[PDB]
């Protein structure tokens, strides 16, 4: 009998001082708010209804009502910002912490979800519900001996919230915060559940999302090995996020960089560089690149494991975005690498897929390009081999698309143009 | 990412 | 050197 309710109806039965009328008008909202199609969401906001559902959230003597206003509430948090903030703005960010502690289990759940889109909106109302205090009875309903003894639902939900509280940036999460929750984090990341193994992993992947000072608080944790296992894992879903980590993690010092190849990473680049999800090979080349950015003996690592000619590869067919990576990394390999592992480069054929990427109307790419062909230049310098490199890059037409981008309208697009010519051609 | 409840 | 993510 509260299926369809008007938002008159529901007022009414609210409005009634009546408890028992009071929680079915509450569940006749939440099934209001439980359809796909357009929940009235804005109509039972400006019906005033946010304050009395948080009242509601306090009735420990009747459960049941908790239970719906917490569920009606939910889905009202889950929408734009400024539905969420009615929400907050009702007072309930205190209340379901308070209720984090119900002796009800799909009721602390439900809490639970609450506050996750809460924290989910932005990093204000996460630093709000951090102020509040939530981390420790969120943290105390995983302090079991084996999470495999909760309900899969009720722990694929707090590992989600624990995620949103980890997300953001401009502020980062408290470091405080961050502290406390990594040692959960750390041991989520070993459950054998898929959606609890994908939403650490975003976490972790939150968390190395910023200065070298942040992912060394991930990395001395010693998770790096687990990822780079996760990285291998079939499920896409845990192979994204888990990707997304090791690539911030390598944006950071030449040590945490080696802590990733020393923990195998480099092995799964095989089947991440021809991985058939599009933002896969972007992510695992921009990956590369950051790599390559490194030290010689990081370089190397690259060069032993096989991954040149994988590079080579993205380099003559991907989607475009995945090329200018690829360009990024090889600029980066001979911009850091030793005259040998130039010319390995050249002998995996790097020259002609390079060149054909002159065509192309990105003006930075260019300006890539054109920076590591003057690097492998100068390593045909030392060796007295620049005539060779420059007949291979006549012979695949490179230096007709050389000589148009003298012509070219941005200015060290055609300066370096020029110089390569004037220098090598000339 | 928020989530509701459906 | 190292390029960090895109905000994108």
């Amino acid at each position: 009998g509260t299926v369809n309710w008007s938002v008159e109806d529901i007022v009414k039965g609210i409005n009634s001082n009546n408890l028992e009328s009071q929680l079915q008008a509450t569940q006749a909202a939440r099934k209001l708010l439980s359809r796909e199609k357009q929940p009235p969401i804005d109509n039972i906001i400006r019906a005033g209804l946010i304050p009395k559902f948080v009242s509601f959230l306090g009735k420990t003597d009747c459960s049941p009502i908790q239970f719906e206003s917490a569920w009606a509430l939910t889905n009202i948090a889950s929408g734009t910002s400024e539905q969420t903030k009615a929400v907050v703005d009702g007072g309930a960010i205190p209340a379901f912490i308070s209720l984090l502690a119900s002796p009800h289990a799909h009721i602390s759940e439900q809490a639970v979800w609450a506050l996750g889109n809460i924290a989910g909106d932005g990093s204000a109302f996460r630093d709000l519900v951090i102020k509040h205090g939530a981390i420790d009875p969120l943290l105390a309903l995983l302090a079991v001996p084996d999470l495999s003894t909760l309900a899969c639902g009720y722990l694929r939900n707090l590992t989600w919230t624990l995620s949103n509280l980890c997300r953001n940036k401009n502020p980062a999460p408290p470091l405080d915060a961050v502290e406390q929750i990594l040692p959960t984090l750390v041991r989520l990341l070993h459950h054998n559940d898929p959606e609890v193994l994908a939403d650490s992993c975003w976490a972790i992947s939150y968390l190395t999302d910023g200065p070298n000072e942040r992912i060394e608080m991930v990395v001395k944790k010693g998770v790096v090995p687990q990822l780079v296992k996760l990285l291998g894992a079939t499920e896409l879903p845990i192979v994204t996020p888990a990707l997304r980590a090791i690539g911030n993690i390598v944006t950071g010092t030449d040590e945490q960089t080696q802590k990733v190849i020393d923990a195998g990473a480099l092995a799964v680049f095989p089947s991440l560089l021809t991985n058939p999800k599009t933002n896969i090979q972007k992510e695992a080349t921009w990956t590369m690149s950051n790599i390559t950015a490194g030290r010689q003996d990081q370089i190397q690592q690259v060069v032993n494991h096989g991954l040149v000619p994988f590079l080579v590869g993205v380099l003559s067919k991907a989607d475009f975005k995945t090329q200018k990576e690829a360009a990024w990394a090889i600029t980066n390999y001979t911009s850091g690498g030793t005259v040998e592992q130039i010319v390995y480069l050249v002998h995996c054929g790097i020259i002609e897929p390079l060149m054909n990427l002159l065509s192309a109307k990105d003006t930075k790419i260019i300006q890539v390009i054109l920076d590591a062909i003057s690097n492998i230049f100068q390593a045909a310098e030392k060796l007295g081999e620049t005539e060779k490199l420059s007949i291979m890059i006549e012979e695949c037409g490179g230096l007709d698309k050389i000589e148009a981008l003298q012509r070219h309208e941005n200015e060290s697009v055609y300066k370096a143009s020029l110089n390569l010519i004037e220098k090598y051609f000339s | 990412e928020k989530r509701p409840r459906s």
